[PDB]
C-alpha cells in the first residue's frame, strides 16, 4: 500500500520529476500543482528571517501579537531568548536563533536581554527558552543540560522545534531528512 | 464457481440507517411536534411562566419567549425542527408571537391526528387549511381600522401598542416607566431608514432597572487605558467629537520595514524621525480642537500623555457596530488621516460626563437632540434579569418598529382568532363536502390561543368560552378576555390594541409549518 | 434462497458441490492408493492415548480417523459395511468410487447430463453380472483338495503381512477350514473359529491347537494341573451365595443359634456339590487314570473350591457364552443347566487337558479330541498392535477362504477380471443393448476405470504402470486366435505378465460382485447431487 | 460431517469478495430488493406526492420530493440500485426535469419482466425487445403532438409550460410561483421583433435569493440580485443622480504591489518624512482619475484597504466586497460592463449603468438591492423567496431550477413541443405499442406486450395518491379512448372524481417531447443494463 | 501472462487463461497414469513447433493498399 504512497509523498517538486518519464502525466501533475500550492504558502509565511532584537514596550506586542497573527486560524510561533552576554549557553544559543532564521523564514526569532527581560531575574537560570503560539505559552524551557549544555549542536535544536510543533516531521529543511547528495548518490549506484 | 462457502445478501439502506413505512411514522413526527408544544403551554399569556434552560457548557439562560428557548434546545428530530425554524422566522421578520405560532402549528396537527386515523389522506386536508387561510389574511385586513379617521396624536400610538408587548414579562408592573424609554428611543431614528444594529443594549451588572436612564447620546465603557487616564477632565460642555480609522501606533501592527544605514550622522536623523512624524500626526489633530479623539485601532501611548496635557479626551479598542451608532449621532463621518481633516466634520454635544455605574465606568454624551439614534442601559440584578429585559424591551421595539410602516389595528387577547373562527365556521356550511369537517378543525384549532389565557389565569375554560360564543353569534368586535376586572368586556374600552403582522404572519407561518410534515410520511436518518 | 431464510448457513451449488465429491474423492483415495497390494506400505495409528495399532485395512483406517467431509463418511460407511459381512474388498470400493467419480467428472464439464451418464452405469452393471456366469469356473467340493486351499489362504495374508508370517500362519487356517466341511455342508465361522490375544515369545510361534483354549486355569495348588483323561461336565448354576429376593434377616435370639443359621449358607450349595459326587460316583472307577473337570459359566464361591480341591476335580469359572457353546462341538458332551436330571451320556470326552502359566495369568489347554466338530487359533505374538495385525488378517483371512466353500465357484484375480471386463465393454455389439443417446461416454468411463485399479498395485512397486500393459494387451489379442483359454495376470516381482490358475492367486465371488454393486450405487448416488447444504437446531 | 470442505476455491478471490450470479438467483435477489427504494419514488410522485426527509451523515436536513436529491445522499451499498441513481442524475443535469419518471420507468420495467425471466425467456432477447420497442416509441410520439408552439415570447404563453412544471411539486400554489418564473423568464429574455438563430440561454441567469420569513404571496421580482452584505461609508441619495456608473476591479483598490514579497528599505530620514505622504498623493493620483469621470460605485473582489476606502467616503462612492468569484460576473451582466483588473482609468464604453441602489431588510437583515427601473438588461434576474423554514425554501429554489430548466430544453434545440399530461399519453402508448406487438411474429412478442405493461404505473399513482381506487378509474379511463376529443382524455384528481374524465384544456396540463424522450431513452438504457448483467463481485468494506 | 499478453497485443487474454487451465487439465489426466512432467512438456514444444509450421501455411496473405472500408468492417465487427 505505501509503495504507490511514497511515488507522491516521498519527492518534493525536484524531485516529482524524476517520474515524468516513468509515471503518467495525469497522475504526477495533479500532485505537482498541489504541492506548488503549497510552496506558494510558505513564501506567503515568510514574514521573517532575521532575529529581532527587541525591547519590552514592545514585546506587549512582538511577542504576543505576533502569536496570533492573523487573529483561518494564522498562527505564529516566536521563539524569545532571554539572552544574558556574562553565560556561555547565552552566545551559544543566540548563534542558533540566526541559522534558524536563515532557514525557517515562517517561525519568529525573537531575542531581548534577559535582566531587560523580567525585574530582578535569576541569572543562574539564563539562558531562557520560552516559546508563545497563540497568546499562549507552548514550552517555558530551561538552560540547555537538556538540549547537550555547552556541546549544544544545530541538529539538537532542530530536533526541538518539531517536538513544540513548529516544523514538520518529514520537513525538506531539517537536517535529519536533508540527505547529503553524496548520500543519495552512493544509493542510486548501490541499488 | 462461486468465490467461497456462503454470500450474505446485502442491506439495500446502509447499516443503521433507520427508515419506517405506513402511518406510525406521521403520527410520531406529529406527537414529537405536540411533545414540544406542551413546554410551550403554560407559557402562553400574560401570567404563563418562564422556562429555565441549561445546556451542556453549564450557561444559565432564562427566557419566555420561544425564540431563544428552542435555540438552545439542539433538535435532532426534523419534524420538532420545524417549529424552530418559524419561531426564528417570527423573531427576525415580527418579532412577536414566537409562542403562539408554534402553538397554532401543533394545534393544526393536534386536529389533523384523527382525520389522518381516517381515511382521508393528508392531500385532503392540506387543501382545506390552505383554502381557510386565503379568507383568514382577507379577514384580518377588513377588521384593520385605520388610526386617521379618528386624527390622534402619533406619540400616543406607540405607548399604546407597546403596552401589549410588555405583557408576560418582568416589566408588567413597571411598565410605566420602561414604556417611555422605547416609544422615546425609537421616535429619535429616521423613519425611512429604521435600523436594528442602532438600538444595542449593553449586559451591565448592578443596580435595580427602575434606576436606568434614556439618553439620545451613546456610551461604550472605558476601553484599556494605558497610562494617562484619570488626568483629563471627566466633564466637558461642549466637546468636539473626532474619529480616526488610523492606527496611531508606533510601527505595532506596520508591515516590517528593513531600515539599512551606513552613517553614524544619520542614525540620529532616523531615529528621531520616528518623534518627528508621530508630533506631526498630534499637532494637526491638536490645531483644530478636538475635544473628544475616539478610534476602532488602538492608540499608542505617547498619544496619551501628549492629549492629557492639553486636556483632550482620548479612547481606543472600539468596535466597528459600537462606533457606527457614535457617527449616526455626532454628524460627520470617519478620517483616516490627521492633514486632510476640517473642522465641519467634528461634531458636538450639549453636555458631556463619565459616571459610573456597576464597578464599571461608561463615558455619556448628552444633549443631543440632532442624533438619529439612541441607547439604553438596563441596570439588573442578577444576569438574566439583564439578558431578559434586553430582550423584551428587544421585542417592544419591534412592535413599533413595524408600527410605524403600516398603521394597522386588530383585537387582541385571543379575539382576532375567534372571529376569523366563527367566519369560516358561516363559510364551512355552505361546502357540504369533505372540506367541511376540515374547517371546522381549523376553527377549533384557533380556539386554543384562548384557552391557555384562562388555564394559565386559573379561571375554567369551558365555561368562559361558551360564554364568547353566545356573544359572538350578534355582531360585535374588540371582544375578548381580561384578567384585570376578572370579566369579558370590550378591548377597545380596556385600550388594547396589536398589529395586523403578527396575526397574519402567524397564520401563514403555523400553516406552512403545518403543510410542511403534513406532505411527508416518512423520515430518514442515516449514520 | 437460504440466506434470508437462516441467518447463518452454508450452502454450495452447481459447481462446488461436483467438486467437493470428486476432491474428496481423489483426496481419500490418495490415501488408501499406496496400500493397495502386496507390496505396500504400513499404516500405523496413534491417538491422544498413546496405544499404537498397526494394519493395512482399509477398515480400521476409516473407523478410527475421525472425517469431517461429506462425501467420506458414505465411502466409510461403505467401505466398512461391504467390509463387515464379506470380510474382504474394502479398499476395491474406495478405489473404484474414488476412481469412477473423477472418470466421469471429466464429461460433466464437456457437459453431459449425469442422469444419463448414470444410465449407462446401471446397465453396463448388468453386463457384468452376465459376465460373472460365463467368466467363473466351477470346482467340486467333494474332492477336497488341500493344495486348493492353501493357495486362496496366501492370497490374503501375502497381501497383509511378508512371507515368513504367511508361510507359518497358512496352515493355521487351512488346518481350521479342513473341519468346516461335513455331510450337512452347514458353515459356521463365528462360533467355531476364534482368535485370543497372548503375549508371548514371537508372532512366528502361531501354533494350532484342535480342541478349545481357555484363558483360566485352577485357583488352588492342590488343584490337578495335568489331566489324562477329562470328563467334562457343563453347568450354568451359580455355586456361590445368592442374596434371596428381598430375604433379609436370619433373626438369632441365642448366640448358638446364630452359627446354627449361618451354617445353613452351606447347605444349599452342598445340595448341589452332592450331585455332583453322586456323579462321580458313577464314574469312578479308575480314578488315578481318568479325571473330572467342571467349567460354569457364573462364579464360584471361594468355600466350594476345596470341595473339589480334595476330591482332584479342576475347576473353571467364569467362562463365556461363546464357549459354553462351543464344549459340545469339541469333547462331544450335552450342555446341563440344573444338577436333579444328571446322565452319563452327556459327559464329554478329552485325551488330553494341560495347563501352562506366564506371569499371573494361566491358561487352560484341550487338545487330543476323538471326532472335534470345532476348534480354535491361538494367535501368538509380542505388542498390542501385533495382535491387532493379526487380528485383522486371521478376520479378513478366514471370511475370505470360507465363502469359497459357500459357493461352488471361484473367481480369479490379478486383474484378470478388470482387463476381462474392459474388452467385454469396449468390444460388445451397442445394438445387442438397450441404451442410445449419449450413454456412448458412460460404457467408456466405466471400463476405463476399472484399469486404474490392476496399476495401482504396480505404483506400489515402482515399474512403469503403462508399460507393463502392453504386452498384457498384445497377449489378449492373439490368444483369443490362437484357440486357447487362458486368463492373464499381474506379477510385480518381475514386471511382467502371470497366469494365476498356477500361481495360486485367487479371489471370492461375493466380493467383486457386491464391491462393484455398492460402489456403483454409491458413485452414482453422489453424482446426481448437486447441492450440499447444512442446517438445523443445535 | 460436521465441518464442509470450505469451497476449495478458497485459494481463488478473497474473504471479501462476494459473487451473486445468475442460476443461483441474482436476478430474483436484485429486481426485488430494490422495490423498496421503487415505492419511494412512486409514493413522492404526482402532484399530491410525499416529500422524504433525508439526513446526511454531516447533518444537513433536507426535504425534496424528486429522485435526483434524494438518491444522491442515500450512501446505498448496493450496486445495481447505483446504475439507477447517476442514470437519474444525468436528466439533472442535462434537462434537469423527469427525475422521477426515470426512476420509476426503470424499475418498472425490471418488476414487470419478472415474467418474462420467470416463464423461461432468453435474457438477450429481452434486450432486443426493448431496444425495437424504444425505437417504436421514439418514432410514435412525434404524432400525437398537438402543442406546436412558435412565439416562445410572451407571458400568457408559459402558463402551459411552467405552471404543469410547477403543479407538480408543491401543487397548492400555482399562480404565485409562475408569476415569478414567467416574469423572471420575460427580463431575461431581450425585447426585440423577432430574436432567431438561437439566442443563448443558461441556467445561471435566473438566480434565487432565499430570505427567512414572510408569507409566500409577498414575494416579488428583482432584475437585478440581493446580496447579504453590510454597505460601509455613507447612505445612498437614491433620486438624485437617476444614473450610476459601475465598475467591478478583479485586483483590490491599493497601492500595485508585486507577486513576490518586498519591503520598505529607507537609507535616510529625507525619505522617512516623505513615506507618509508619498502613500496618499499615490492612490490620491489613481484615486482622482475615477472620481473625474463620476463612477458612483466600484466593486473590487478582494480585500479593500482603509486608506483606499477613506478617500471614497467623502466622494459618496459605493463599495461592496463580493469575496466569491462565480456571483462577481453577474453583477456585470446587470450593469453591462466589462471586469478590469488594471486600474487604468474608467472609459465610457467599458464601464455601465444602474438606475439605484437601495439598502433595507426584507426578513431583518440588511441588504443591497440592485433593482433598477426603465435599464437595459441582459441574461440576468432573481426570485425573492419568502417563507417560514428554509426547510421549505430549500425545496423552492429546486423546483425553480427544475423550472427554468426547461426553459433552457426548449430554447436549445429547435422544438420542445408540448404532449397531451395527466396520464392521457401514456395509455396511448399502450394502444400503440399493443398493436404493433401482433405486426411482427416471433418470440420477441412477449417482450412488447411487457415494455407496454411498464407504462400502466404513470395513470394509478395519481389515482393512489388520490385516495382513488385503482380497479374502477383505470379500465373506467379505457373506455373513454374508445373511437380529437379521445386523446384529451385524462385522471381527475377531485371529490368528483368518480366519473374519471376530466379535460385538459380546462386546466392545461401539459408535457414536454424531449423530456419524455431523455427519459423513456435513459429510462431503457438502466433496465438495459441491469437485464444484461449476471454477475456481480463486491469487495470488503 | 494476460499482462503481457495484453501489454504488447491487447486481445486474447480469455484464450490465455483456458489454454493454461486445459493444458493443466490434459497433462494432469497423464501425470496421474504415472508419467513424468519432463517428457509431457518436451511433447507441447513439438507441438508448438508443429503448429508454427501448421499455422505459416494456414495463414492467407491479402493486398491492403486498396485500403477498402468493407474488409476492415468486418473485421472490427468480430
Ligand atoms: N393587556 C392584555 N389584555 C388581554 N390580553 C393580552 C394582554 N396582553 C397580552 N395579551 C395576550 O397574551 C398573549 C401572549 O402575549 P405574550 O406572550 O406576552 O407575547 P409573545 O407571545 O409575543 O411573547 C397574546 O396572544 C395576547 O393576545
Ligand atoms: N501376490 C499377489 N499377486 C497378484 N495380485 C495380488 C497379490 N496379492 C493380492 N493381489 C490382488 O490385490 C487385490 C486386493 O486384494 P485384497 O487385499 O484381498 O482386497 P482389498 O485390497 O480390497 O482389501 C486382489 O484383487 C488381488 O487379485
Ligand atoms: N391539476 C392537475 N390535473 C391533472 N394532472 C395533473 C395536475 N397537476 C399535475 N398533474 C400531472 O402530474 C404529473 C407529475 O409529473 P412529474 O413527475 O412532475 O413530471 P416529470 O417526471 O417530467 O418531472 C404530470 O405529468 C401532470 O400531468
Ligand atoms: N462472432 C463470433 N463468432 C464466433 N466466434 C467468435 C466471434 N467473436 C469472437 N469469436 C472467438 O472468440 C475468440 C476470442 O475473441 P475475443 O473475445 O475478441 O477476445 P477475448 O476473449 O480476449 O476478449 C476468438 O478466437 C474468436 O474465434
Ligand atoms: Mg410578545
Ligand atoms: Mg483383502
Ligand atoms: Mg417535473
Ligand atoms: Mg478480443
Amino acid at each position: 500500500a505505501k509503495q504507490h504512497e511514497n511515488r507522491l509523498e516521498d519527492k518534493d517538486l525536484s524531485d516529482l520529476e524524476e517520474l515524468e518519464d516513468d509515471e503518467d502525466e495525469d497522475f504526477l501533475e495533479a500532485y505537482k500543482i498541489k504541492r506548488l500550492n503549497e510552496i506558494r504558502k510558505l513564501q506567503e509565511r515568510s514574514k521573517f528571517g532575521e532575529v529581532f532584537h527587541i525591547n519590552k514596550p514592545e514585546y506587549n506586542k512582538e511577542v504576543t501579537l505576533a502569536s496570533q497573527g492573523k487573529k483561518d486560524d494564522g498562527g505564529v510561533y516566536v521563539f524569545v531568548h532571554l539572552s544574558l552576554q556574562s553565560k556561555l549557553q547565552s552566545r551559544i544559543l543566540s548563534h542558533l536563533f540566526q541559522s534558524a532564521a536563515c532557514k525557517f523564514r515562517e517561525i519568529k526569532f525573537v531575542e531581548i536581554p534577559a535582566n531587560r527581560a523580567i525585574e530582578n531575574y535569576p541569572e543562574s537560570n539564563c539562558p531562557t527558552l520560552i516559546v508563545y503560539y497563540r497568546g499562549e505559552v507552548i514550552k517555558n524551557m530551561i538552560t540547555l543540560l537538556e538540549l547537550g549544555g555547552n556541546n549544544s549542536k544545530m541538529e539538537d535544536f532542530e530536533d526541538f522545534m518539531v517536538k513544540v510543533g513548529a516544523v514538520a516531521e518529514g520537513d525538506n529543511r531539517l537536517i535529519m531528512n536533508r540527505d547529503d547528495e553524496e548520500s543519495r548518490e552512493e544509493r542510486k549506484l548501490h541499488y | 464457481m462461486n468465490f467461497g462457502s456462503q454470500t450474505p445478501t446485502i442491506v439495500v439502506l446502509k447499516e443503521g440507517t433507520d427508515a419506517s413505512q405506513g402511518k406510525g411514522q406521521i403520527i410520531s413526527n406529529i406527537n414529537a411536534c405536540v411533545a414540544v408544544q406542551e413546554a410551550l403551554k403554560p407559557t402562553l399569556g400574560p401570567l404563563g411562566s418562564d422556562i429555565l434552560i441549561v445546556t451542556s457548557n453549564q450557561k444559565t439562560t432564562i427566557s419566555n419567549d420561544g425564540a431563544t428557548i428552542l435555540k438552545l434546545l439542539d433538535v435532532v428530530h426534523p419534524a420538532a425542527k420545524t417549529l424552530v425554524d418559524i419561531s426564528r422566522a417570527q423573531d427576525a421578520e415580527v418579532g412577536d408571537g414566537t409562542t403562539s405560532v408554534t402553538i397554532l402549528a401543533g394545534e393544526l396537527m393536534k386536529e389533523a391526528k384523527p382525520f389522518l386515523e381516517e381515511g382521508i389522506s393528508s392531500h385532503l386536508i392540506m387543501k382545506g387549511y390552505r383554502k381557510a387561510v386565503s379568507l383568514a389574511v382577507e379577514k384580518i385586513n377588513e377588521l384593520a381600522v385605520d388610526i386617521t379617521s379618528e386624527k390622534s396624536s402619533g406619540r400616543e400610538l406607540l405607548e399604546r401598542c407597546a403596552r401589549t408587548a410588555m405583557s408576560s414579562k418582568l416589566i408588567h408592573n413597571n411598565a410605566d416607566f420602561f414604556v417611555k424609554m422605547c416609544v422615546d428611543a425609537v421616535l429619535s431614528l429616521d423613519r425611512n431608514d429604521l435600523d436594528d444594529k442602532l438600538i444595542g443594549i449593553k449586559k451591565i451588572p448592578g443596580g435595580a432597572m427602575e434606576e436606568s436612564l434614556f439618553i439620545n447620546g451613546v456610551a461604550f465603557k472605558k476601553t484599556f487605558s494605558y497610562a494617562g487616564f484619570e488626568q483629563q477632565p471627566k466633564k466637558f460642555n461642549n466637546p468636539k467629537i473626532l474619529s480616526l480609522n488610523v492606527e496611531l501606533e508606533l510601527k505595532a501592527e506596520k508591515d516590517n520595514a528593513e531600515v539599512r544605514v551606513e552613517h553614524v550622522e544619520d542614525y540620529q536623523a532616523i531615529v528621531d524621525a520616528e518623534w518627528q512624524l508621530i508630533f506631526e500626526k498630534l499637532r494637526q489633530v491638536e490645531e483644530t480642537g478636538a475635544n473628544i479623539v475616539l478610534s476602532k485601532l488602538p492608540i499608542g501611548d505617547l498619544a496619551t500623555q501628549f492629549f492629557a496635557d492639553r486636556n483632550i479626551f482620548c479612547a481606543g479598542r472600539v468596535s466597528a457596530d459600537d462606533m457606527n451608532r457614535v457617527i449616526q449621532a455626532v454628524g460627520g463621518s470617519i478620517q483616516s488621516t490627521t492633514s486632510d481633516i476640517k473642522p465641519e466634520h467634528l461634531g458636538t454635544c450639549a453636555l458631556f460626563e463619565e459616571m459610573q455605574i456597576g464597578s464599571e465606568r461608561y463615558n455619556l454624551f448628552q444633549g443631543c437632540p440632532q442624533a438619529k439614534t439612541c441607547t439604553l442601559l438596563l441596570r439588573g440584578g442578577a444576569e438574566q434579569v439583564i439578558a431578559e429585559v434586553e430582550r423584551s424591551l428587544h421585542d417592544a421595539i419591534m412592535i413599533v418598529k413595524r408600527a410605524l410602516q403600516n398603521k394597522l389595528i386588530v383585537a387582541g387577547g385571543g379575539a382576532t382568532e375567534m372571529e376569523v373562527s366563527k367566519c369560516l365556521r358561516d363559510y364551512s356550511k355552505t361546502i357540504a363536502g369533505k372540506q367541511q369537517m376540515i374547517i371546522n378543525a381549523f376553527a377549533k384549532a384557533l380556539e386554543v390561543i384562548p384557552r391557555q389565557l384562562c388555564e394559565n389565569a386559573g379561571f375554567d375554560a369551558i365555561e368562559i368560552l361558551n360564554k364568547l360564543r353566545l356573544a359572538h353569534s350578534k355582531g360585535e368586535k374588540w371582544y375578548g378576555v381580561v384578567f384585570e376586572t376578572e370579566n369579558i368586556g370590550d378591548n377597545f374600552a380596556k385600550f388594547v390594541w396589536e398589529p395586523a403582522l403578527v396575526k397574519i404572519n402567524a397564520l401563514n407561518s403555523a400553516t406552512e409549518a403545518t403543510n410542511l410534515i403534513l406532505s411527508v410520511d416518512e423520515t430518514i436518518t442515516n449514520k | 434462497s437460504l440466506q434470508l431464510l437462516n441467518p447463518k448457513a452454508e450452502s454450495l451449488r452447481r459447481d462446488a458441490a461436483l467438486k467437493v465429491n470428486v476432491t474428496s474423492a481423489e483426496g481419500l483415495q490418495s490415501v488408501l492408493e499406496t496400500n493397495l497390494g502386496p507390496k505396500g506400505t504400513l499404516k500405523m495409528l496413534v491417538d491422544g492415548a498413546g496405544n499404537i495399532k498397526l494394519t493395512k485395512d482399509g477398515k480400521v483406517l476409516l473407523t478410527e480417523m475421525q472425517i469431517q467431509s461429506p462425501t467420506a463418511v458414505l465411502i466409510a460407511r461403505a467401505a466398512a459395511a461391504q467390509d463387515e459381512i464379506t470380510g474382504d474388498g474394502t479398499t476395491t470400493v474406495v478405489c473404484l468410487v474414488g476412481e469412477l467419480l473423477r472418470q466421469a467428472h471429466r464429461f460433466i464439464q464437456e457437459g453431459v447430463h449425469p442422469r444419463i451418464i448414470t444410465d449407462g452405469f446401471e446397465i453396463a452393471r448388468k453386463e457384468s453380472m452376465k459376465f460373472l456366469d460365463e467368466f467363473k469356473i466351477s470346482k467340486t467340493n467333494l474332492s477336497n483338495d488341500r493344495e486348493f486351499l492353501l493357495q486362496v489362504a496366501r492370497s490374503s495374508l501375502l497381501t497383509k503381512v511378508d512371507a515368513d508370517l504367511t508361510e507359518v500362519l497358512t496352515p493355521i487356517v487351512t488346518d481350521a477350514v479342513l473341519s468346516v466341511y461335513d455331510a450337512q455342508a452347514d458353515n459356521l465361522d463365528l462360533h467355531m473359529v476364534e482368535i485370543m490375544q497372548m503375549q508371548h515369545l514371537s508372532p512366528k510361534d502361531t501354533t494350532f491347537i484342535k480342541g478349545l483354549v481357555l484363558d483360566h486355569g485352577g485357583r488352588h495348588p492342590d488343584m490337578p494341573t495335568r489331566v489324562k483323561n477329562a470328563y467334562v461336565l457343563i453347568l450354568n448354576v451359580s455355586l456361590e451365595y445368592e442374596k434371596t429376593e428381598v430375604n433379609s434377616g436370619f433373626f438369632y435370639s441365642s448366640a448358638d443359634q446364630r452359627d446354627k443359621l449361618a451354617a445353613s449358607e452351606r447347605k444349599f450349595v452342598d445340595a448341589k456339590l452332592k450331585k455332583i459326587i453322586d456323579l462321580k460316583n458313577e464314574v469312578c472307577g479308575m480314578d488315578p487314570d481318568k479325571g473330572f473337570v467342571i467349567i460354569n459359566q457364573k462364579g464360584i464361591d471361594p468355600m466350594s473350591l476345596d470341595v473339589f480341591a480334595k476330591h482332584n476335580i479342576l475347576a473353571l469359572r467364569r467362562a463365556k457364552r461363546r464357549n459354553m457353546e462351543r464344549l459340545q462341538l469339541v469333547t462331544g458332551g450335552e450342555a446341563q443347566n440344573s444338577v436333579e436330571d444328571l446322565s452319563p451320556q452327556i459327559l464329554g470326552f478329552s485325551g488330553l487337558v494341560y495347563q501352562e502359566t506366564i506371569g499371573e495369568e494361566k491358561f487352560t489347554y484341550v487338545t487330543e479330541n476323538t471326532d472335534p466338530k470345532s476348534c480354535t487359533i491361538l494367535i501368538k505374538g509380542s505388542t498390542h498392535y501385533a495382535l491387532a495385525q493379526t487380528k485383522d488378517a486371521v478376520r479378513d483371512g478366514l471370511r475370505a477362504v470360507a465363502n469359497v466353500l459357500k459357493d461352488k465357484n471361484i473367481i480369479p484375480g490379478a486383474g484378470a477380471f478388470y482387463i476381462a471386463l474392459s474388452r467385454y465393454l469396449r468390444s460388445a455389439n451397442m445394438n445387442k443393448l438397450g441404451a442410445k443417446g449419449k450413454t456412448k461416454t458412460g460404457i467408456e468411463a466405466f471400463a476405463e476405470a476399472l484399469l486404474v485399479i490392476p496399476k495401482t498395485l504396480v505404483k506400489n512397486s515402482g515399474f512403469d504402470p503403462l508399460d507393463v500393459l502392453a504386452m498384457v494387451e498384445d497377449e489378449l489379442d492373439d490368444a483369443q486366435d490362437s484357440d486357447e483359454t487362458r486368463y492373464v495376470g499381474v506379477d510385480l516381482n518381475i514386471g511382467d505378465s502371470c497366469d494365476p490358475t498356477i500361481e495360486g492367486i485367487w479371489d471370492s465371488y461375493r466380493v467383486l460382485r457386491n464391491a462393484i454393486t455398492g460402489a456403483t450405487g454409491i458413485a452414482s448416488n453422489l453424482l446426481l447431487c448437486d447441492e450440499l447444504l447444512r442446517a438445523g437446531r443445535s | 460431517s460436521l465441518r464442509l470442505p470450505q469451497n476449495p476455491n478458497a485459494g481463488l478471490f478473497k474473504q471479501g469478495y462476494n459473487s451473486y450470479s445468475n442460476a443461483d438467483g441474482q436476478i430474483i435477489k436484485s429486481i426485488a430488493a430494490i422495490r423498496e427504494l421503487h415505492q419511494m419514488c412512486l409514493t413522492s410522485m404526482g402532484p399530491c406526492g410525499r416529500n422524504k426527509i433525508i439526513v446526511n451523515h454531516l447533518g444537513k436536513i433536507i426535504i425534496t420530493n424528486d429522485a435526483a436529491t434524494m438518491l444522491r445522499e442515500l450512501d446505498i451499498v448496493h450496486p445495481a440500485v447505483k446504475v439507477l441513481v447517476m442514470a437519474t442524475e444525468q436528466q439533472k443535469i442535462d434537462m434537469g426535469d423527469g427525475t422521477n419518471l426515470v426512476m420509476i420507468l426503470a424499475g418498472e420495467l425490471l418488476n414487470v419482466s419478472e415474467k418474462l425471466i420467470s416463464m423461461g425467456l432468453s435474457a438477450v432477447e429481452i434486450i432486443q425487445g426493448y431496444n425495437m420497442a424504444r425505437k417504436f416509441t421514439l418514432k410514435e410520439l412525434d404524432e400525437m403532438v398537438v402543442g406546436e408552439i412558435t412565439d416562445k415570447n410572451d407571458k400568457n404563453e408559459l402558463l402551459k409550460m411552467i405552471k404543469p412544471v410547477i403543479s407538480s411539486k408543491k401543487y397548492g400554489s400555482e399562480d404565485i410561483l409562475s408569476e415569478l418564473v414567467s416574469e423572471a423568464v420575460s427580463h431575461v429574455l431581450p425585447v426585440a421583433q423577432q430574436a432567431g438563430e438561437i439566442p443563448y440561454f443558461n441556467v445561471d441567469s435566473i438566480r434565487v435569493v432565499k430570505i427567512m420569513g414572510g408569507s409566500l404571496s409577498n414575494s416579488t421580482v428583482i432584475k437585478g440580485m440581493v446580496f447579504n452584505r453590510e454597505p460601509e461609508g455613507h447612505v445612498k441619495s437614491l433620486s438624485e443622480d437617476k444614473k450610476h456608473k459601475v465598475a467591478v476591479f478583479t485586483c483590490p483598490l491599493d497601492i500595485a504591489n508585486t507577486e513576490t514579497k518586498g519591503t520598505v528599505l529607507l537609507h535616510n530620514a529625507q525619505e522617512m518624512l516623505d513615506f507618509s505622504k508619498g502613500e496618499e498623493k499615490q492612490i490620491d493620483a489613481m484615486m482622482k482619475e475615477i472620481a473625474d469621470m463620476g463612477v458612483e460605485c466600484i466593486v473590487a473582489g478582494a480585500g479593500v484597504g482603509e486608506l483606499a476606502l477613506h478617500y471614497l467616503n467623502r466622494y459618496g462612492i459605493l463599495v461592496l466586497k463580493v469575496p466569491s468569484k462565480f456571483e462577481l460576473r453577474r453583477l456585470c451582466r446587470v450593469c453591462g460592463a466589462t471586469p478590469l483588473p488594471r486600474l487604468g482609468a474608467p472609459t465610457p464604453e467599458e464601464l455601465g449603468l444602474v438606475e439605484t441602489v437601495k439598502t433595507m431588510e426584507i426578513g431583518g437583515d440588511r441588504v443591497t438591492v440592485f433593482k433598477q427601473e426603465q435599464g437595459e438588461i441582459s441574461r440576468t434576474s432573481t426570485i425573492i423567496l419568502r417563507g417560514a423554514t428554509q426547510n421549505n425554501l430549500d425545496d423552492i429554489e429546486r423546483a425553480i431550477d427544475d423550472g427554468v430548466a426547461a426553459v433552457k430544453g426548449l430554447m436549445k434545440p429547435s422544438g420542445g413541443k408540448l404532449l397531451p399530461g395527466a396520464g392521457a399519453t401514456e395509455i396511448e402508448l399502450i394502444s400503440r405499442i399493443t398493436k404493433y406487438g401482433e405486426r411482427t411474429p416471433g418470440l420477441l412478442q412477449l417482450a412488447i406486450k411487457q415494455f407496454a405493461v411498464a407504462f400502466e404505473v404513470v395513470p394509478r399513482t395519481l389515482a393512489e395518491t388520490a385516495g382513488l381506487d385503482v380497479n374502477e378509474v383505470l379500465p373506467n379511463l379505457y373506455a373513454a379512448h374508445n373511437v380529437t376529443d379521445h386523446l384529451y382524455k385524462g385522471v381527475d384528481i377531485d371529490g368528483e372524481s368518480d366519473e374519471g374524465v376530466k379535460d385538459i384544456r380546462e386546466e392545461n396540463i401539459y408535457d414536454m417531447l424531449a423530456t419524455k424522450k431523455f427519459a423513456i431513452n435513459v429510462a431503457t438504457e438502466a433496465a438495459t443494463t441491469v437485464l444484461s448483467i449476471d454477475q456481480i463481485i463486491m469487495a470488503k468494506k
